[PDB]
């Protein structure tokens, strides 16, 4: 049952239903992919992203939109609480709430190749 | 205006800044200066974060880039123009500093998972035929499987057979 | 896009994928045998997420004389013309959603199929 005015409204109800239902990357991920971009600013999947941001090996998670709408998600806090989970060993070059694509650009630095997918996954 | 500050990375970040509402050269028809404008930019967020850590970094470069986006140069032209104040353009969220397109595309896509999560009203036949015997009121809804009734104001339920 | 496996040219095992630590390339390996082939394709592995897949590249035009199956003279084809085409639904388990109906043209050295 709900205690404040989200009694009444669906919308301020709605948001109590998101901090409730477990919800990780799985939900909103669409297509998780890795890449030897050797370079940050190499960007061979042709990305502007890091040259404004400016290992030799990236995840690219592409998320979803109307799956991170529907929570309310933001890029922000999902790279907060990455590189929360993980330390800093992982950097994440998220994207911007402005673009088409829904990118998460992912980096470790300092058995690596198989190392992303063993996080990722 | 702006304080003067001595920090190279602040000094950068205003540069920087400036650079960025150049962009387009809309700076030029409004006539707003856009060294100053950058640098009360710049000093709205210093006095939030109080400090040039990666949060602060972050904060600029995002700024930045919203700022350069060639899908958005009302933002740009709005900010030039002071309907966005330095302050303001400082603390607001990149789903505030979205193209106006974005927004409504993301209040849309809110709006229809919003719709898709409600749940469906349990059907049946509404009727004034029936009185609550809880709370009197006559809105109700029946069902005939024997006549279910259900009250709409107080969710009693009962039967006639 | 994906990316397949190519195999070694001298055991035809299984070509791993390695980063020239000096040139800074990727390269493809084999565990058995020191082949070293020069990747292009930059990737190392995808995973579609979201299950999105066309069925209409899985669905095969001899499913057309299928006696079982339901014609319609409702949806002609578009490279012949024909008017009489087999539909169905998605028969892949991922098909909750996929309620919608796939037509295949009933008319030999065409099997043009598509979706409304
Ligand atoms: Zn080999
Ligand atoms: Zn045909």
């Amino acid at each position: 049952f709900l205690l404040g005015q989200s009694a009444r409204d669906a919308e301020r109800a709605k948001d109590i239903l998101c901090r409730l239902e477990h919800t990780t990357l799985r939900k909103v991920t669409a297509n998780t992919a890795i890449y030897y971009d050797p370079n940050p600013q190499s960007t061979v999947v042709a990305e502007d992203q890091e040259w404004v941001n400016v290992s030799p090996w990236l995840l690219r998670v592409e998320l979803d939109r109307k799956h991170m709408t529907d929570r309310k998600l933001t890029m922000e806090q999902i790279a907060e609480k990455i590189n929360a989970g993980f330390g800093d060993d992982l950097n994440c070059i998220f994207n911007d709430d402005n673009a088409e694509k829904l990118v998460l650009r992912i980096r470790i630095m300092n058995d690596d190749d198989v190392f992303l997918r063993c996080i990722e996954s | 205006r702006a304080p003067s500050t001595s920090d190279s990375v602040r000094l950068k970040c205003r540069e920087m800044l400036a650079a960025a509402l150049r962009t387009g050269d809309d700076y030029i028809a409004i006539g707003a200066d856009e060294e100053e404008l950058g640098s009360q930019i710049e000093e709205a967020i210093y006095q939030e974060i109080r400090n040039t850590d990666m949060k602060y970094k972050n904060r600029v470069r995002s700024r930045i880039s919203n700022l350069k986006d060639a899908k958005n140069p009302n933002l740009r032209k709005n900010v030039l123009c002071g309907n966005i104040p330095p302050d303001l353009f400082a603390r607001m969220t990149a789903e505030e500093m979205a193209s106006d397109e974005l927004k409504e595309m993301r209040k849309n896509l809110t709006k229809e998972a919003i719709r898709e999560h409600q749940m469906a009203k349990t059907g049946g036949t509404q009727t004034d035929l029936f009185t609550c015997g809880k709370c009197k009121k006559k809105n109700c809804t029946y069902t005939q499987v024997t006549t279910f009734v259900v009250c709409n104001e107080c969710g009693n339920r009962w039967k006639f057979c | 896009g994906f990316v397949g496996i190519r195999f070694c040219q001298e055991c035809n095992n299984m070509l791993y994928p390695k980063e020239d630590k000096e040139n800074r390339i990727l390269l493809y390996a084999c565990r058995n045998c020191d082949y070293q082939q020069e990747a292009d394709n930059s990737c190392i592995y995808v995973n579609k997420i979201t299950h999105e897949v066309d069925e209409l590249t899985q669905i095969i035009a001899d499913v057309s004389q299928d006696p079982t199956l339901p014609r319609t003279e409702d949806h002609p084809c578009q490279k012949c013309g024909h008017k009489e085409a087999v539909f169905f639904q998605s028969h892949s388990a991922r098909a909750e959603d996929a309620m919608r109906l796939y037509y295949v043209c009933t008319a030999p050295h065409c099997g043009h199929r598509w979706t409304e």
